[PDB]
């Protein structure tokens, strides 16, 4: 289902189309949401180095 | 109005070949206004219609109701028009006027308890 979102009462936000988001707000009539809180996103854990990866020496990389 | 308790479910039996008794039926409607400030929709009016003997196994009664009542209030900021009660008694209507929403809710609950609909 689709509902309009009212952002008048939202202090800080950053939105682009296609963003999977979790909102917290008021929806009394069921046809419009007045957003009040926007949960921040959480990233993936970093790569876990092995014992071999710490034995590598200094390298230079070029990018074009 | 009447209460009783049975010690064990064994003590309860059934007879099915007796006609059902009449019931009490209440049909009620209500009005709401959206709170301008934030996130509320308050109740400003109610009206109910009561029938004390509704036959389940017969035709619908005509008229479907015997008694009725109505209530009205002011949300937080507006005021009733001048001489509202004068107009109310002038037209001879059974409207009970309340001051706040809490009084309206209390009156409604008291009526629901006293009528005791099924």
């Amino acid at each position: 289902a689709q509902i309009p979102v009212d952002l008048s009462e939202l202090k800080e936000y950053s939105l682009f189309p296609g963003q999977v988001v979790i909102m917290e707000g008021i929806n009394t009539t069921g046809r419009k949401l007045v957003a009040t809180k926007l949960y921040e996103g959480v990233p993936l854990p970093f790569y876990q180095p092995t014992e071999e990866d710490a034995d590598f020496e200094q390298s230079m990389v070029l990018v074009a | 109005k009447a209460e009783a308790m049975a010690l064990k479910p064994d003590l309860v039996n059934v007879i099915k070949d007796v006609s059902p008794p009449p019931l009490v039926v209440m049909a009620f409607s209500m009005k709401t206004m959206q709170n301008a400030k934030n996130h509320q929709n308050e109740i400003i009016a109610m009206a109910a219609l009561v029938h004390h003997s509704f036959a389940l196994d017969k035709a619908a009664p005509k008229p479907p109701f015997q008694s009725h009542f109505c209530v009205v209030s002011k949300p937080k900021d507006c005021i009733f028009p001048y001489a509202f009660k004068e107009v109310i008694e002038k037209k001879n209507v059974k409207v009970e006027v309340a001051a706040t929403e809490r009084t309206l809710l209390g009156f409604f609950l008291a009526k629901v308890h006293k009528i005791d609909p099924d």
